Order: C-alpha cells, then structure tokens, then sequence
RNA sequence: GAUGGGGAAGCUCCGUUUCAAAGGCCUGAUUUUAUGCAGGCCACCAUCGAAAGGGAAUCCGGUUAAGAUUCCGGAACCUGG
RNA sequence: GCUUGUGACGGCCCGUGAAAAUCCACAGGAAGGAAUAGUUUUCAUGCCAGGUCGUACUGAUAACCGCAGCAGGUCUCCAAG
RNA sequence: UUGACAUUGUGAAGAGACAUAGUUUCUUUACUUAUUCAAUGAAGCGGAGCUGGAAUUCAUUUUCCACGUUCUAGCAUUCAAGGUCCCAUUCGGGGCUGAUCCGGGUU
C-alpha cells in the first residue's frame, strides 16, 4: 500500500528481459558426463541379449536388507583382530603347547572372484551374492549359469561397493557364505528360499528374454499418440 | 607440362578473396525462441555499401531477450526498406517488405529474399542484387513449401525456412556497360584476383590444353567430359548442348 | 531429494583447492650472494681529458659502470661508496661496449674535490 | 579529455554531452506521447473484451 | 603461430576458438591472522607481426675538436604515486 | 604571387575508399553521506618519482649494392631573385 | 566412377525354399542409438494442464485451434515491484509466489 506500488512485469516475447530460470536441462555438460549418460542410453536402445539383462533384475531392498543383516555378522578379521589373535595364539600355543589350535575355527564370508568360483565348482558355497555393476561384466556373467549348474543358490545384488563394505575392501564384485553358526543356519534357509524364488527358479525363463529395445520419451510419446489416434478413431 | 591456371586457383595463394573492407557476413537472426513462436521488432539503423557486393546491406538492431543489451544484425537490404523502419522477424509476423517470415506463413505468389535451404541456416538463397524467390506451393503434411529460385530451378524446403519479403536492392546493376578495362579492373580489385584473362589458346602447350600450334586453335572439341581429370577440364565442361541459343528459353 | 539449479547454461571448471609448495629438500643449498654490489656496479673512474673537464666545470663524476646495472643502481652505489648526494645520472653505452655514467652531484658537493679524494687527477 | 575538467565534457541538460538537444527535445515528446497512447490502447482493448 | 585436439611410420601436417571442465576483477568476510570464504559480476581463449599506419607528454637561448628537441640555462608538460 | 596548411562546397564510382590499443561522455541509481557538523580531489596550490636499448658519421660520379674511390643502381622532407 | 564385402542395427507389408507351419534371404517404408550434417555464450524442447473460444451436443464433452508485443528512429539491467511466510526485529537478510505441472533427449 504505502507509497509502494504493484508493477507486475510482462515476459511475453518482445518485451522484458527474460528472468533467471533453471536451464539445468540445457547446460552443456563436460564430454565425460555426456559420454556416461549416453552409454546408459545407447545401452538400452539396443536390444540386449538374455545372458546380459538377467542382470538389471536385482534383489529387492527388503530381502537384500535381510541378506546384509546376516552377512554383516560374518565379516572377515580386522587388522587389529588378527594382530590380537596372533599374539593370543603366538604366545599361548608355543608354550601351553596347544596344537596351533588355541584359535576357534573361524566363520567368515568368502570373497574375491576367483576364490568364490572354485567354491561354487566344489559345491561349497551356500549363498553366492553377485554384484549388478562390475564393468567388464564378463568377470561375472557366467556366475548365474555356474551356480545354477552346480545347483548353488545365488542372487544378483545392487552394489559392488556394498559387497565391499562388508569385507573392508572398496568394492568386492562377489560375496559368499559357505559356513555358518547353528544360530544362523535357520534364517539362511529362509534367506536362500526367497532368493532362489527370484533367480535360480526363474533362471531358465529369464534366459529366453532379451532386454532393452526402449524408446526415449520424445519418441515414446510420438508413438503413444500415433498409436492412440490412428487405430481407434 | 605445367599446372594450368585453373588448378592453381585451389591453393588460394594470390587467389583468396579481398576481404579487408567488407562489412561482415550477411545473415538472418539466429532462429531463436522469439522468431519461431512469435515475432520480434528491430530497427534498420543504417543501410550501407558492402565492398565487392552488388546490393547494399542493412544494419538492423534488436533487443536481447535474455540480457539487457542491443544485438545488431546484418541483413541484405530489400528494395524499399529504410533507415528508421521497424523490422519484424517471426512465425507470427506480418506480411510487409522487410520482415522475415517462415515460408509456411506466406501465400503462394509471395516474393521473398535471402531464404534458408534448411531452417535456421541464417539465409542462403537469392542474395544477389536484383534476385528473389517466389513461393509456388505448400504441402501442410510434412510442412514443405515449393519455390522457384532465381536460376529457374524449382526446389522444396522446410516451411520453417525463413525468408524476407521483397526483392534484393540495387537491381539492374548489370545493364550498364562497363565501357572500359579500368572499371572491370576496379571491379575485381574488390573481389578476387580473377582479372584479366589470358586465353588458353594464346598460351604454349605446357600452359594449357589449348596451347600451341602455328595458328591459334583449340584443335579438339572444347566440350570436356565430367569424368575428366584436373588439368583437362578447360572449355565447355559437361556441355549438353552448344552453339547460339535460339528462341525463348524460360523453363516450363 | 532432488537436483541442483544452474541458472547459466555454461558449465565451468570448479574452483578447486590450489595447494602451495612445501618442498622436502632445498632449491640450491646456499643462496647466491648479491650478484651486483656497489663494488661490482661502479667499475672505474673515467679520466679522459674531456671527462676531467666535466668534473671541473660540471660537478659531474664520470664512471665506467657495469653494463648489467641501471640508473637507480648506479645512483645508489655512488651514494653509498662515496658519501655523496646525487642529482641525476645519465648513462650511455660506449662503442667498446662498456657503460659510462655521467653522475651529477647536488650543489652541496664539489665533485672536483671529490675526485682527488678518491684519488685521480 | 582526461586532462580537462568535466564541464569541458558536457552541457547541463539531460543527456548532456552525448545527444544534440533538438534530439532530446524529440525523444521526450515521443516518450510522453507513446506512454500516453499506450494507456489509450489498454483501456480500449479492455473495452473490446467486455463488449464482444 | 603455441594450446584440448584430428591426421601422419615418422621428420611433422591440419586446426586458432576450433566437437575443450580453458580463466580473474572488485571489494566484502579477518580484528586467532594473514588473507580463507561471502556475493555479484565479465566469458574477452594465447602469442608474434609497423623505427612510414594507430599513439600520454618540451620549448627557446647557449655550449663542443667531435653530442645535443638528449648537456648547461631558463621556462613547461604528461603519467604513476 | 609561391610553397604548405585548413575550411565550407562541388565531380566521380558495378571503386563509396583499415584495425586495434586507448581516452572521454552519457543512460542507470548500488550505495555512501550534514548542523554541532559532514560530503567532496574531474576547482586551485602543494610532495615524490619516471627504468631498459638506439643516439657519432655517410646516405652517394669515394662511407650502401654492382670483385673497386665503377659515368650503373638505390625510399624521402626543406626550396630565393 | 561402378559393384561387392565390412562399418550395419530395429519394426512392418510383399516376394523367395525344406516341398502351404516359419529359422533364412532380398524389393518396398517405417524406426534411432551407430554413422552423417547444420545450429547456439547447448534458453524455453516433448508431454500433460489451466484459462478463453470456434464448434454440435444425441448424455456430456466426442474434438480442433488459440492460450501477454505492430500509428511514432523513446524507455525496457541491480535474484522484480506487488502479495505472503520466516529471523526474533536494525540495517540487513532468507524462502515461496509472482512466472503451472511432469521427463533432465541442448535444438
Ligand atoms: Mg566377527
Ligand atoms: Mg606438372
Ligand atoms: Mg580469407
Ligand atoms: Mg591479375
Ligand atoms: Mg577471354
Ligand atoms: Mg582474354
Ligand atoms: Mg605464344
Ligand atoms: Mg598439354
Ligand atoms: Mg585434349
Ligand atoms: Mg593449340
Ligand atoms: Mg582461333
Ligand atoms: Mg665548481
Ligand atoms: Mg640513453
Ligand atoms: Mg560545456
Ligand atoms: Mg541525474
Ligand atoms: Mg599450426
Ligand atoms: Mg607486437
Ligand atoms: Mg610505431
Ligand atoms: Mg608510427
Ligand atoms: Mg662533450
Ligand atoms: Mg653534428
Ligand atoms: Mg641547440
Ligand atoms: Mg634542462
Ligand atoms: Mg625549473
Ligand atoms: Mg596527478
Ligand atoms: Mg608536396
Ligand atoms: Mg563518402
Ligand atoms: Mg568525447
Ligand atoms: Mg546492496
Ligand atoms: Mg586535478
Ligand atoms: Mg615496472
Ligand atoms: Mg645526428
Ligand atoms: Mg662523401
Ligand atoms: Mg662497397
Ligand atoms: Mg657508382
Ligand atoms: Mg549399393
Ligand atoms: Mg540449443
């Protein structure tokens, strides 16, 4: 009111400099950004073969949460914990005479791609987790097939870094169980079951399904509106 | 023998254009948001001579829709446009001399200049003093528009090709006899080093297909084939006929 | 939640931390001693007869002086080496490629007096 | 011109040492009239809208 | 004619703002303290290329065997602080 | 009158006869500012400073290029009766 | 220059054989991510919506266009004035709105 005034402003072409807006949709990202985005895009426009694309189908947050909860107990020794265990055994064994068995038989998760493979081959794993990332995918593409034929229950899980957190590596490609306390044997059969139900059981069917072939939405709408009008007038 | 004249032109040593005095390139506005949804007003601030060009240019200044400032464009002036005039560029603009409009929004028979071959190439067809192009059709599905170029050729382009209503200014320039050598001289002095022209037939054989002989003569047909090769193509390249043209031309 | 909000459509190289040099060994062990002290600046008197004349008539000391050295450096080095005040200092390169400084003393000083105190005549 | 006092570089009137008086006279009239005629345009088309 | 680049077995050739994450000014925030962050800009993209083109500002008198719009005398002017 | 400088004009052109550094002005109004005393260095006066390299002479029927103190060649300013 | 092979992928109709099930191969004509070409200090794209309204209603909307600028050689910039919510009221300052949503495919 005062000596103050409502002036509005006309931004309708041919008048008033346009105001500041969010041009984020328009900014000219660095080539490296551009490339990693179009890698994602090109990678879906192509029809992808069924031995890839059995990935993309990842374990879900709920089941997976339960499947970390279990594993997270079974982490491998910490550096201190081993130092600690050594001195425990280095001392106690060599004198109290113990058979280098003043240590308890350890239960931890098994890891490293090459390790886990031979475990599968030897029917020793009971639950193999495979990461959904992994950039030279070949490292891991054969694992579903592998598990399935060794009759090993598996799941393709979101997060190679998260497989890393539970093993103190930056990333871990694969994580597996082979051992387990009787206290946990139970929830493991349960965990395994859901997991088989989404993967190993669904494996043979997934294997027939190509993926991708997906339009961007500017040319989705193009055909969603071409196909709405043309046929049903 | 030697490399003939028309082969040395390509390396552009003494052969580049004489550029120092030219006003700048002549171009329509960048086909931005204003021009393709509505129109935008400008003012021709000056219409002016471009060295080595037939037709005068028109400095036309507009407002920047995005910054507080004046961005000035260089147009080729259509006959009639004037200092002070307001120029309107845009889809939804009106049909008077000087304005710039997408060939879509002009009835057939409209007469426009500086037209784009594809939308937004900032102007490509009929720019020479005198020249223009006439819209002869439209095909609203796949919005094409058909025009007759100055040559005589008819072509079709996007209806979003922009043109400018009118003809290019300074026409008739070519009706005035040059009269003397010196005027051609000063003519090409502001163009390129293409004048005068020694006849190939006054040269020696190292110099030319046409060189040599105890009298001056071409000594073989001067209609050369398309398939011919550099050093061979002097004369009537790919000529599909030859001789004095008789009776009305004009394409049918 | 959601994304950023760039209002410009040009992306620029982030202004990232420029750390300064903290070596681990020294550049050269022992810094060079002053490469152009007054004794190296002002080389000899010039005692050509015509130079002597500038000394008796002009209150000017004429020195052959380091090529490497400038009008500031010549001035300060005379000022320092000879207890004297200086008005202005013209210089020139001689044709045997050596530098001559005409050095004008202020009106308090008698350069001629000061000539036979440095000890030339 | 950087060695001379600012009165050598202007005349007092709006747009002093930049535009030529008669020219300022002119743009003032034009400014006033257009802004006035502007108001005319608005109340006339406000009328159109409620009488059509 | 360097540069992200693209050619070429390679000596090197092409490109010069070019399919590049290209850079820096004003002061504010410091009163641990010397300068981090706070804005807001500006996106101009090397550089070399004129002793006849462009261009801040000096004149007279006097003086030397040989310098002088350069020294001496007097009297000015510009640029930075 | 002569040489030169400059002005307002006029003829000419299908020829209409550079660029950049740099300087100023204006539009704008962010801001900062008085009465117990504030604002102002585009007014005057006053203080300090101004580096580096070239500077001699010849420029021609002997100081340059023509084997040379060669009747050749080699860009220009000043101009009395 | 002309052909073949490789770069080379996705539909659809049509021909072509085991000899009238569809693995395969070409003619046509679709698609876009390869490849190609223009553009711009990658600025306003594609989709939906508000409003208006032409439109004619065979239950009610079945749609289509629009959806801030054209007497004048002016002026158009300080995240925008207005409106509204906060800070603990200081001067300053900050959201939201003004300027509608959704997809980050610069066109
Ligand atoms: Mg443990
Ligand atoms: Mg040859
Ligand atoms: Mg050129
Ligand atoms: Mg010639
Ligand atoms: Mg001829
Ligand atoms: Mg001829
Ligand atoms: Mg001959
Ligand atoms: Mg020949
Ligand atoms: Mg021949
Ligand atoms: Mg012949
Ligand atoms: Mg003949
Ligand atoms: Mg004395
Ligand atoms: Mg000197
Ligand atoms: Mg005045
Ligand atoms: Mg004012
Ligand atoms: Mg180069
Ligand atoms: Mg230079
Ligand atoms: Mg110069
Ligand atoms: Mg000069
Ligand atoms: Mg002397
Ligand atoms: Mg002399
Ligand atoms: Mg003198
Ligand atoms: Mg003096
Ligand atoms: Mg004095
Ligand atoms: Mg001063
Ligand atoms: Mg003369
Ligand atoms: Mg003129
Ligand atoms: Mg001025
Ligand atoms: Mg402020
Ligand atoms: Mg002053
Ligand atoms: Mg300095
Ligand atoms: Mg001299
Ligand atoms: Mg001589
Ligand atoms: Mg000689
Ligand atoms: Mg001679
Ligand atoms: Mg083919
Ligand atoms: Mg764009």
């Amino acid at each position: 009111n005062p000596l103050t005034h409502s002036t509005p402003k006309n931004f309708g072409i041919g008048q008033a400099v346009q105001p500041k807006r969010n041009l984020s949709r328009y900014v000219k990202w660095p080539e490296y950004v551009r490339v990693q985005r179009q890698k994602k895009i090109l990678s879906i426009r192509l029809k992808v073969p069924p031995t890839i694309a059995q990935f993309q189908y990842t374990l879900d947050r709920n089941t997976a949460a339960e499947t970390f909860k279990l594993f997270n107990k079974y982490r491998p020794e910490t550096a201190a914990e081993k130092k600690e265990r050594l001195t425990k055994e280095a001392a106690a064994v060599a004198e109290g005479k113990s058979k280098q068995d003043a240590s308890p038989k350890p239960y931890a998760v098994k890891y490293g791609l090459n390790h886990v493979v031979a475990l599968i081959e030897n029917k020793k794993a009971k639950l193999v987790l495979i990461a959904n990332d992994v950039d030279p995918i070949e490292l891991v593409v054969f694992l579903p097939a592998l598990c399935k034929k060794m009759g090993v229950p598996y799941a393709i899980v979101k997060g190679k870094a998260r497989l890393g957190t539970l093993v103190n590596q930056k990333t871990s490609a694969v994580a597996a169980l082979t051992e387990v306390r009787a206290e946990d044997e139970a929830a493991l059969a349960k965990l395994v079951s859901t997991i088989d139900a989404n993967f190993a059981d669904k494996y043979d069917e997934v294997k027939k399904h190509w993926g991708g072939g997906i339009l961007g939405n500017k040319a989705q709408a193009k055909m969603d509106k071409r196909a709405k009008n043309s046929d049903s007038a | 023998g030697r490399v003939i004249r028309n082969q040395r032109k390509g390396a552009g040593s003494i052969f580049t254009s004489h550029t120092r005095l030219r006003q700048g390139a002549a171009k329509l506005r960048t086909l931005d948001y204003a021009e393709r949804h509505g129109y935008i007003r400008g003012i021709v601030k000056q219409i002016v001579h471009d060295s080595g060009r037939g037709a005068p240019l028109a400095k036309v200044v507009f407002r920047d829709p995005y910054k507080y400032r004046l961005r000035e464009e260089i147009f080729i002036a259509n006959e009639g446009v004037h200092t002070g005039q307001f120029i309107y560029a845009g889809k939804k603009a009106s049909l008077n001399v000087g304005n710039v409009l997408p060939l879509g929004s002009v009835p057939e028979g409209t007469i426009v200049s500086n037209v784009e071959e594809k939308p937004g190439d900032r102007g490509a067809l009929a720019r020479a003093s005198g020249n223009y192009v006439i819209i002869i059709g439209h095909n609203p599905d796949e919005n094409k528009t058909r025009v007759r170029l100055p040559s005589g050729a008819k072509k079709v382009i996007s209806s979003d090709a922009r043109g400018v209503i009118g003809v290019i200014a300074g026409g008739g320039r070519v009706d005035k006899p040059l009269l003397k050598a010196g005027r051609a001289f000063h003519k090409y002095r502001l163009k390129r080093n293409s004048w005068p022209k020694t006849r190939g037939v006054a040269m020696n054989p190292v110099d030319h297909p046409h060189g040599g002989g105890n009298h001056q003569h071409i000594g073989k047909a001067s209609t050369i084939s398309r398939g011919a090769v550099s050093g061979q193509k002097a004369g009537l390249i790919a000529a599909r006929r030859t001789g004095l043209l008789r009776g009305s031309q004009k394409t049918q | 939640k959601a994304l950023k909000v760039r209002t410009s459509a040009t992306f620029r190289l982030p202004k990232t931390l420029k750390l300064a040099r903290a070596p681990k060994y020294a550049s050269k062990a022992v810094p060079h001693y002053n490469r152009l002290d007054s004794y190296k600046v002002i080389e000899q008197p010039i005692t050509s007869e015509t130079a002597m004349k500038k000394v008796e008539d002009g209150n000017i000391l004429v020195f052959q002086v380091s090529m490497k050295a400038n009008k500031y450096q010549i001035k300060k080095a005379v000022k320092e080496l000879y207890e004297v005040d200086v008005l202005k200092v013209n210089t020139l390169v001689r044709p045997n490629g050596t530098k001559k400084a005409y050095v004008r003393l202020t009106a308090d000083y008698d350069a001629l007096d000061i000539a036979n105190r440095i000890g030339y005549i | 011109y950087a060695t001379v006092s600012k009165t050598h570089k202007t005349v007092s009137r709006a747009y002093g040492g930049s535009r030529c008086a008669n020219c300022v006279k002119e743009r003032i009239i034009r400014a006033f009239l257009i802004e006035e005629q502007k108001i005319v345009k608005k109340v006339v088309k406000e009328q159109t809208e409620a009488a059509k």
